[PDB]
């Protein structure tokens, strides 16, 4: 049909933004390594228990049941998985 | 029919553990108490033909699964109460902390896909350790129900060797109710999942555990979906540890046994694990030649102050059979050193031959006092040193062996941090410890779920 | 020869479409040979799929059917059975984490030798191929020729079929950890493997909890697979009957031909054979529903079929189309419902989602299979009613009968490996894959 | 096919006998058709036996063999297979109760449609009927001629008595408490029943101890039957070898006619083909071996039928007669056992005893039945070696074939219900009390 172009039209805007998401998460990986590792050669711990409690609350309230997945991603990407 | 002939025929204190025994209470005994050496030992006479708190082949049975640990094929869950005391062992209280390392064991299982083994520090965790023998007044500092009252009295705070008969009474009383509570339903998987669902129901940090706890809920009821029946999954075994402290009361409480062959050893039945603390384990003294001598599974702290060598020389002293699990060696070395200097440590020792449970206690070396002189524990704290000690056996190759942790199933307000955000104005509303600050019960589900995810990488 | 006799008369006495023109004398003579012989599936086998079958309706389990669509002789071989057994199977371990509940396993095998046509229509070698056990593939007169003495054959070949998939599921093959070894060489080597990883690591998991909790099982060594085909050869089918008594003294008609017996789409006339032998054998059965049913069709069917109200005893199988699931069923299924019947609800993703490609050959899309079955779940998560099964059509063969998928199959692909002797199926790969799908649709 | 092709050639290079003259053509299509249809049990299967017949040698299990002497096609039914099946699982039950140990189940069944002839043809020029697998019981020219077509029929009839016994024994004919109900029946009705009660009541008494224990078990609601045959026709059996590879990656060669499979006693020639095929064959493997054979020609067949020394691979089957086992035997175990091999000691208190009555009847006496083996109980009572196991002909019908029994069939009673196609049969009554008595010569 006509659907067709438009799906194709939407579609490239979905990889545009998918992009925007990817670029943007390495980049907020980026600077929560560095935090990791300054903390770290002060003699603090590699993981902050309520800094990573209210960013996963903070990602629910605004996206409901993902959020805490979304944020789990960043967390495990940006400080390491545990262990 | 030279063996026809012989088969008719023959039809028709031991050895030099004497000396071992004499050797050893000849030796220096850090950490005891001033009392009347006749009525002291009175009261052994007495404490030598009770019957013991564990059985033998249950020490044995022990000895099979800390073989298991240390081969890379099961988990280490140990903790409870910093210090028992005779007030609180209650059946509510026993059955909070039953509950609380059975509830933290099913989801520690789930994530080291092993079997855990369930150490609980009750049934005699009655002697202290102090740094002076005085308070600040001239009065002699409380050193455990075993030897003392928490009364800040004359009369309470004498040393009372009648104490050990009346920690003997509560240690049975409370070994009696642990094996109950674990054969009558309170060790029940489906029950204890039930009580893991509401904790992570009513979390504030409930969002940080939904989806490893779905995960395990899923595991559950394919079980079940798969035709398992009731079995295994009603009952587990919960084992009693102390530390190998009050030297009369130790000794009271060996028995010998005799085994399936016919071999004869020496155990000390008031446990069925043992061991030795960071200020009195001295290669010299009576609680490390205590130890060397006893078939009890042996655990040993060290702090960070320990060097390899040092190690390697407890590892031969105490493993000196090279028997897989016999010894755990206890790392409490706070959240900071870890990193630093354990590699060093599990290398000598892993090079030696030993094959060791390595054991993560993230309390003792975290301990700080407060502003308003509150002794406390941060949660991050804890968990930073549990993650380095996990850090490290990933870059060695070798085993995280298990954890020692300090906890009840109350509702305290003892360590700061976790989900409740507990500061240090929040400390005096509910501190019942009669020592170390314990994690609270959601505080020890949350380090559960995470020690989980350490173990899952 | 009860006095249930009368019933049986009435029976034989209707129309019954889709048969063979052969000789009835010959036939006859089949039949008393097949009368005698030992049937595929015993009674006592059929008593416990009617309680697992129940348990599926009753919302306490699922039920997994799939298979060829049309068995043959020569393919009726050691691999080929291994191979769909196989896949069944590994299918079923990854339906279980998802369902949180059993999978009942029901094989389309050992008697799916009979197929519909439109009406035996050709240019030079008129008579269609109706399957192996009327006539052969080949487009002679001699190969089509309308064969009683098939009825033998089928019956050898059934005979055997089953007797090694009995020997596969004792022995090893339907073992829950080598199932899952071969479902992680699926994910470690599917171009969409990234897609599954997660639940594939999540089985595993729960695996590994099991074993760490003491569970060991003869359980987990082994597994029943029950096997069913449509039950649309007259002379066949009757020569199978057998009367069966139970521990309770109970004498009961059975067609042992098979565990599960269906009726097709073009079979199904009320006051025909097909649906009035349905109703005198104890053998759950099915009976596929297409987009023209009505909610009244529907409850008369299960009047006549399920007379008792027995739960399990009836499966309406939905084969509506993607496009028409979703509008279709949800008044068919509030129907029977209210009108007191426990049957299973099982979706039959790919009867209604046929076409012919612009190279001639049938095809199904496999984006249209799993909107179907999609759809099927929606329904019944908005009625509160249960999804109770599926009946795919797959082998476990790298064959390239339907679109897409991971392997991203299109129209060029068809003809380099298309091996059915009718429908279009799913391969391999398409059948795990939509096993992971279904279990996320169970999960939801 | 590289070390094996050497031996292959070797072992289809040499002499058969017993074998059927027909076009070869012929057979060797039969044999291509054969070469592709499913086998009638797999390779795991027959892994597994072998662990459990190393157990036999080992003195930790007892082998319970057998079945009609020679299945027919027109036997080949539900009834009858059942009623063997059942009346093996009786046996067995009372056999455990007396070991202490398990019994491992093996029927003859399944393939046994071939048997040996002393001449081809008769003093009348008519050829002899050598087996279903070969020609008809018929006496004619027409249905004793040799059909190479029958391998085909052989194969048909022995997957679906397969397919079963394997049902029968998955579905609760093989159920511990049902098989002891049928054994009280059988004691309650015997008219030796008061020979039997006591023995009934301890087997009783120690089922329901189990119950009282809190043993709630599925081992209890089935079991493993195992099938046999003797290896004797060429055709057949060639055509049923499979290369099987195992867990660890080695490639063995099996005949997957059966999981035993036997040599005779009129084609065990160390030179001759059978032999040198069951050597070939990684089955465990049985010889029979007669009054005539010498511990020296007992230990040849040893090296050479279990080259690799592996305990339970090689089964001993002395059939020897009453009068001569306790004379024969014992030298013939010290030599074998003296050259290292661990085989199975079996008796055949069948073919050693067999004689024709004043009537004219083939027929067997009881006592000399049971004499042998209470014989060869006692010889290895006094060398201190394992009684291994027992292969005897019976069914589960009230038969009038052999003589003795608590039912005292006389010369007079044989004409009544003789009905097995070969030799002399026990009858239900008879085999369930032979049970009985092994299981006291078991207990001692
Ligand atoms: O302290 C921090 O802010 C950083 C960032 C971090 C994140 O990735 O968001 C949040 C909390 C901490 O556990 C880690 C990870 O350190
Ligand atoms: N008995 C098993 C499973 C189990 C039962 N209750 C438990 C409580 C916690 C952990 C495991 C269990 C085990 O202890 O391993
Ligand atoms: N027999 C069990 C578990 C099992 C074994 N093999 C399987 C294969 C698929 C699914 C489940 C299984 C069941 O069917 O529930
Ligand atoms: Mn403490
Ligand atoms: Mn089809
Ligand atoms: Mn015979």
């Amino acid at each position: 049909p006509l659907s067709d172009a438009e799906i194709q039209k939407y579609r490239e805007e979905i990889n545009r933004l998918d992009r925007e998401i990817l670029d943007a998460v390495k980049r907020r990986t980026k600077i929560s390594q560095t935090i990791g590792k300054t903390r770290m050669s002060s003699g603090g711990t590699r993981l902050v228990h309520t800094r990573e409690v209210a960013i996963i609350n903070q990602f629910r309230e605004e996206i409901g049941e993902e959020g805490p997945a979304l944020a789990g991603i960043l967390l495990r990407m940006g400080r390491g998985k545990l262990g | 029919h030279h063996s026809s002939g012989m088969s008719w025929t023959v039809d028709i204190l031991p050895e030099g553990m004497q000396q071992q025994f004499e050797d050893t209470i000849s030796r220096d005994a850090k950490q005891q108490p001033t009392w009347d050496r006749a009525q002291a030992e009175n009261v052994r006479k007495i404490l030598e033909s009770v019957p013991p708190i564990v059985v033998a082949p249950e020490v044995l049975e022990l000895k099979q699964k800390l073989a298991d640990v240390a081969n890379g094929k099961a988990f280490l869950l140990q903790g409870g109460d910093c210090a028992e005391t005779f007030e609180s062992n209650t059946e509510p209280h026993i059955r909070a902390n039953v509950k609380t390392l059975l509830q933290m064991a099913v989801v520690l299982t789930y994530g080291a896909s092993t079997p855990v083994i369930k150490m609980a520090r009750i049934a005699g965790q009655y002697a202290k350790p102090r740094s002076s023998d005085l308070d600040g007044n001239g009065l002699p500092n409380y050193r455990g129900d075993i030897v003392n009252g928490v009364e800040a009295t004359p009369e309470a705070r004498r040393h009372d060797p009648a104490r050990m008969i009346r920690a003997y009474a509560n240690a049975s009383a409370a070994m009696n109710l642990v094996r109950a509570l674990t054969s009558s339903g309170t060790a029940d998987l489906y029950r204890l999942s039930e009580w893991n669902r509401e904790f992570v129901a009513n979390s504030p940090a409930g969002a940080r555990y939904e989806a490893l706890a779905r995960e395990i809920d899923s595991g559950l009821r394919f079980m079940e979906a798969c035709g398992v029946s009731d079995e295994s999954l009603r009952a587990a075994d919960i084992y009693c540890s102390h530390e190998a402290l009050l030297v009369d009361y130790e000794r009271s409480m060996l028995r010998l046994a005799t085994d399936e062959e016919g071999n004869e050893e020496l155990y000390d039945l008031s446990a069925h694990q043992l061991w030795i603390g960071e200020r009195t384990r001295g290669m010299d003294d009576f609680h490390v030649n205590f130890a060397s001598m006893i078939s009890n599974p042996i655990g040993i702290k060290i702090g960070p102050g320990i060097t390899p060598e040092e190690a390697v020389a407890y590892a031969d002293k105490l493993d000196p059979n090279f028997e897989p699990g016999r010894l755990t060696i206890v790392a409490r070395m706070g959240h900071d050193k870890v990193r630093s200097v354990l590699p060093g440590v599990i290398q000598a020792v892993e090079a030696s031959g030993h094959k060791v449970i390595w054991q993560s206690d993230p309390m003792h070396g975290n301990t700080f006092t407060a502003s308003n002189g509150y002794k406390t524990r941060h949660f991050d704290k804890v968990i930073d040193e549990v993650q380095g000690f996990f850090e490290v056996h990933r870059a060695l190759g070798t085993h995280p062996g298990g954890i020692h942790i300090e906890f009840t199933g109350e509702d305290v307000t003892e360590c700061l941090g976790g989900a409740e955000d507990i500061t240090d104005v929040d400390l005096p509303g509910r501190y019942e410890s009669a020592c170390d600050p314990r994690l609270n019960t959601q505080q020890s589900l949350e380090l559960a779920f995470l020690v989980a995810e350490m173990l899952r990488n």
